[PDB]
């Protein structure tokens, strides 16, 4: 039998290939094709800002954070052009409510990231990864860390659990009218999304490239693997939250939390 | 004996009806149903029913309404000359009595005034009578076919209609193309009931057919929407028709027993109990005590399993499903005991006419004792987990509530009717299968029937069932597992293997079938859902002449439109989950 | 290379069409093996339950919806044939109008039978409905010498 | 560089899509109430000032924290206003 956990995703990707494609009648064609890559290429190029090595850095640009926020904002268009391209009021309203909770829960990540980039004081990721040399930026900002976790798992990562189903009747999940390779494009997109959120968490909150007694790139890789396993553990443990409870614990609870977080870091930094 | 054929002419209701109407019109039949069967020409039906409805102790609930063919009965001593008949079984709860009324009809004038005005739950029953037979009920609001499709020609419960599919043409797809054209042209003519509202922007027609889980089968409930309100809900049932009633006519008394197991998938031996009791009532067999205690054990085990499934599904659909999935593991242990006794996890087919298939294996007591000592702590953990919870409790109060009158008119029995103040179980009012030698209580909801009261009552019934099961473990008597009577089918097998007369009895009983003399029996029990009954008529042959299975789920699914009118779709789905309806039971 | 064949053997997506009865054992199996299965995304349809004449067009539309590689498992005696219900209102098997690949007798089958259905269907999917000249071997014929060599069984008076 | 990686990504997208092709009116009460998203459209513009703020705070000092507290206090007053009027509540 297959001994590797990743081999299942490999077989899934192989399976999605070479599947006959049917044309949908009474549907738009340009957005039916373009909506997958707005979800895929966005988090693919979100991988372009990781400091995997000082000598093998994929991009030595001065700003990577703003690019990440630009991808976070862009991601909604995939669910929206998918909703309009569904051309079925059921699926359209399902993608409208999914994009609703998406835009609702995408607010927090920028303001939560302001704390760490303020105690870091720079946008070049070499400065952040060199800042966590002796003390990591996780001890004071517990609330910011959990807020960034919730925001990262809330962007169409299935934690809301309203993507393939709908609590409200008269409407249906928007993953029904896609049955070709686009469904595999969605899965691979959320896969690169979760691994990139984990990588950004380790290299921006914790200390990347430390190397206490072993080479630091495998130290980063193993820490990323442990946080991957913990993310999967809590994703599985996390039960489906109905739409209402998600709306209740959205703008009410974490906007004040991040605002007092900025107040605390600004008061203690000087 | 409790099986001898009585007329019940001395009964007070017969003398009150004799005083009011004097002589004539009434022919008091002699039967083994336990109730008084009276024939009343169709021109007096409504007067008699109205008088009975207002009598100083009234017959508040119409238990059953259906028809009989009656054309091929050679033994017809005392009955009026009939080519068709329609029977109406009524029940007085304050009298704990029943009455059966039979209207005779001729083949040219199959017409009787509709009875729905007095009891609304008869409406679908009369529609069913139009579908399966050809009696037209004048005054019916929407007299369309409720079981077969709308183009199905023929009335399948007539004896001139060939029963088996082999006599018709196979699925050659001649009709698949026409059904495809019909489904593609999905339009509403407004003939699906009154449909007073017009098809425009004001009213939206939505099939709303739940194919998601916990739906208890795929069905459609056409819904008229206005302001996201339930303007009118019309169920489209009959998808799961298995022809059990027609199947009962072409099977022997012994070989029908497997078909009983599939009226309710969760019932098992509960579904077998009324059939074997009715057949033994036709045979005039009094069973030993051990048969009674064994039957009580199997029926309380299956009732416990069904109640645990209802509790689990209720906590899962409107609440947190993480802890209660352990009840699935507990249900698995109940299965190892059933297949330890009967042989197979579901559909045991273990009850026989006069007894059971085998004796209990010698290690039954230790397993039952281990289940009885282990279970109470888990049951009290669920009791705290369900009585004390607040979120669904707060949500599940006053949600589509009804009272005693509302339950009575809609024929609703079971936890629904026990949730009101009427203390009425059939296991206490009409003891059967030796329940009268046990000490147990009937929980009651007070005066308000809702979903919380129903689940609390189901938990209390599970506790009473566990007390019955320990009393069965501690007071299981000794002796045979089969009655000693020539109509006990089959004979004890070790006697069959050695003795010639027992071998001959077994030969003719399993090959041609047992010959039951021509009479009519009727038994009702408390089932896993509501009250389930069997009305059997034999014409003296080795097969049933008429088998009627009254299932409460038909009434429970008929009841939804009266209460949900004025609610949201979410309340509809919650009610559908709450109500104890299974498609197999509704469509038999 | 046959990499595509490895792809199709390794992973399959099941569409659960269990009906009123016979689905509690299928759920028993599914909660051990596994909200992922979705309409218009699956290539495997496990038809279970009694295929009624009234709702058969629904099964034909769901059969049409799936992709080019179509597999069908009939489970239960009620779905392989008419089963015990040889009656006017039941069509005598789902194989009358859709092709079927694997047949799983029983009433209801066991969860282990569902497991063995996945094993025989990955075995069939791994030889390229194609016989490949290998499917003439039958479970009636393959384990025949296994079943005939059984002599003694436990007496039924014990637990 | 970044341009080479972008060319690689768009080439992979072209390769997968080309390979896939070769291989072969009235809503009434429904929807509406997107005003949470309008609240986001305005709040992202509010938080863009904090996005520009987060780069330089050590040289800002005490008046900076003071007027940032005033800013987020005004935002909090607006939020509790929207809550108490019933704008921010359960939504379809
Ligand atoms: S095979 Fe048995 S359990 Fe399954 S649907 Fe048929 S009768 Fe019911």
């Amino acid at each position: 039998v297959g001994w590797g956990g990743s081999l299942q995703l490999v077989a899934d990707m192989i399976k999605m290939f070479f599947k006959e494609d049917w044309i949908p009648k009474f549907s738009d064609r340009v957005i039916f094709t373009l909506a997958p890559m707005i979800a895929f290429t966005s988090l693919l190029l979100a991988f372009a800002i990781v400091p995997v090595s000082p000598g093998w850095v994929v991009a030595d640009l001065n700003i990577g954070i703003l690019f990440f926020l630009m991808m976070a904002g862009l991601a909604v268009y995939a669910v929206l052009f998918a909703g309009w391209s569904s051309n079925n009021k059921y699926s359209l309203l399902g993608a409208m409510r999914a994009s609703a909770q998406t835009l609702s829960y995408e607010v927090f990540l920028g303001l939560s990231l302001m704390g760490v980039v303020a105690q870091a004081g720079s946008f070049n990721m070499t400065d952040i990864v060199n800042s966590q040399a002796h003390v990591w930026n996780v001890i004071p900002q517990f609330f910011g860390f959990i807020t960034f976790a919730i925001a990262g798992v809330a962007v169409c990562h299935r934690h809301p659990f309203d993507q393939p189903e709908a609590e409200q009747e008269l409407a249906d999940g928007y993953h029904i009218e896609y049955s070709g390779m686009k469904f595999g494009l969605f899965f691979v997109g959320e896969y690169i999304g979760i691994v990139t959120i984990s990588a950004l968490m380790v290299t921006l909150f914790f200390g990347g490239w430390q190397g206490p007694l072993l080479p630091p790139f495998i130290w980063f890789a193993l820490k990323t693997a442990f946080f991957m396993m913990m993310f999967i553990l809590i994703r599985a443990s996390l039960p489906r939250p109905r739409y209402d409870q998600v709306m209740s614990f959205g703008w009410k609870i974490c906007l004040p939390l991040t605002l007092i977080n900025l107040l605390v870091t600004a008061a203690v930094i000087l | 004996p409790a099986w001898q054929t009585r007329d019940h002419l001395d009964d007070p209701v017969i003398g009150e009806l004799r005083n009011r109407f004097g002589p004539d019109a009434f022919t008091v039949q002699a039967t083994r149903t336990g109730v008084p069967v009276v024939w009343i020409k169709r021109e007096q039906l409504l007067e008699v029913g109205d008088f009975l409805k207002k009598l100083p102790k009234p017959y508040v609930m119409l238990f059953d309404l259906h028809g009989m063919d009656e054309r091929l009965r050679t033994h017809r001593e005392g009955l009026p000359a009939a080519d068709f008949s329609v029977f109406y079984h009524l029940i007085s709860i304050d009298r704990n009595r029943d009455i059966m009324l039979k209207v005779a009809l001729a083949e040219n004038d199959l017409h009787v005034p509709t009875f729905t005005k007095l009891f609304p739950n008869a409406n679908w029953y009369e529609r069913e009578t139009w579908d399966l037979f050809g009696i037209t009920f004048d005054g019916h609001p929407n007299l369309r076919r409720i079981m077969m499709p709308q183009t199905w020609k023929g009335h399948p419960l007539r004896k001139d209609y060939p029963a088996r599919a082999t006599e018709f043409s196979p699925f050659e797809l001649t009709k698949a193309k026409q059904d495809l054209e019909m489904e593609a042209l999905t339009f509403k003519p407004e003939e699906w009931g009154m449909k007073r509202g017009t098809e425009n922007e004001d009213f939206m027609f939505l099939n709303l057919g739940p194919n998601h889980p916990s739906a208890h089968g795929a069905f459609r409930i056409v819904l008229q929407l206005d302001g996201e309100e339930i303007v009118d809900c019309v169920p489209d049932i009959g998808y799961h028709h298995r022809g059990a009633e027609k199947m009962g006519e072409r099977q022997s008394w012994h070989s029908y027993i497997p078909y009983t197991d599939r009226i309710e998938y969760l019932g098992g031996c509960v579904n077998e109990m009324p059939y074997v009791l009715a057949v033994e009532k036709l045979a005039g067999i009094t069973v030993p005590d051990r048969v009674n205690v064994i039957r009580v054990m199997l029926s309380e085990l299956f009732r416990i399993n069904s109640h645990l499934l209802y509790i689990s599904t209720f906590i899962q659909d409107v609440g947190a499903m993480t802890p209660v999935f352990f009840a699935f593991t507990d249900r698995q242990k109940i299965y190892d005991l059933v297949e330890a006794i009967t042989g197979f996890r579901m559909h045991p087919a273990w009850f026989r006419i006069g007894g059971v298939a085998h004796d209990l294996p010698r290690g039954w007591d230790r397993l039952l004792r281990e289940f009885l000592d282990w279970m109470p702590k888990r049951l009290a953990s669920y009791e705290k987990a369900a009585l004390q919870n607040t979120i669904l409790k707060g949500r599940s109060q006053g949600v589509a509530a009804y009272g005693a009158k509302e339950a009575l008119e809609w024929g609703t029995t079971g936890a629904g009717l026990r949730a009101t103040g009427i203390d009425f179980d059939v296991r206490k009012a009409r003891p059967y299968s030796g329940y009268e030698n046990f000490d147990f209580e009937i929980p009651v909801g007070g005066g308000v029937s809702d979903c919380y009261t129903r689940v609390m009552l189901k938990v209390e019934e599970l506790r009473q069932s566990l007390r019955i099961l320990e009393q069965c473990l501690n007071n299981m008597p000794e002796g045979p597992f089969k009655a000693d009577h020539p109509l006990t089918t089959p004979p004890p097998k070790e006697r069959t293997l050695q003795h010639i007369e027992t071998l001959i009895t077994h030969f003719l009983q399993v090959s041609w079938g047992p010959v039951m003399p021509a009479n009519e029996s009727f038994q009702m029990i408390e089932a896993t859902k509501g009250i389930n009954s069997y009305y059997l008529t034999s014409d003296g042959s080795t097969m049933s002449y008429r088998t009627r299975v009254r299932t409460p789920s038909f009434a429970h699914l008929q009841q939804i439109p009266a209460a949900i009118r004025g609610s949201l779709v979410s309340d509809l789905i919650v009610y559908l989950g709450s109500i104890d309806f299974v498609m197999s039971d509704v469509d038999r | 290379n046959d990499m595509v064949n490895w792809g199709r053997k390794n992973s399959i997506w099941p569409y659960n069409f269990g009906l009123s009865c016979c689905y509690v054992e299928m759920v028993t199996s599914f909660t051990a093996v596994h909200l992922r299965a979705s309409p218009r995304q699956a290539d495997l349809m496990v038809v279970a339950g009694t295929c009624f004449t009234k709702m058969a067009p629904v099964i034909q539309r769901l059969y049409d919806q799936m992709l080019e590689p179509k597999w069908v498992i009939s489970m239960g005696a009620c779905a392989n044939s008419g089963g015990m219900y040889d009656i006017y209102s039941v069509v005598q098997g789902v194989d009358k109008f859709i092709p079927v690949d694997v047949y799983i007798p029983g009433c209801p089958p066991r969860p282990e039978a569902y497991m063995q259905a996945l094993m025989l269907l990955q075995e069939s999917i791994g030889k390229e409905q194609g016989v490949y000249r290998a499917n003439m071997q039958s479970e009636r014929e393959r384990k025949r010498g296994e079943r005939i060599a059984v002599t003694n069984l436990r007496t039924p008076d014990e637990i | 560089a970044f341009a080479i990686f972008l060319i690689v990504a768009i080439g992979l997208c072209c390769l997968m899509l080309v390979g896939g092709w070769f291989l072969g009116a009235r809503l009434r009460l429904s929807a509406k109430f997107y005003l949470v998203a309008m609240f986001f459209v305005i709040f992202d513009v509010e938080a863009l000032y904090l996005f520009a703020w987060s780069t330089s705070i050590r040289e800002s000092g005490w008046v900076g924290f003071v007027e940032a507290a005033i800013f987020i206090f005004v935002l909090l007053a607006g939020l509790v206003y929207l809550v108490r009027i019933g704008a921010l509540d359960w939504t379809p």
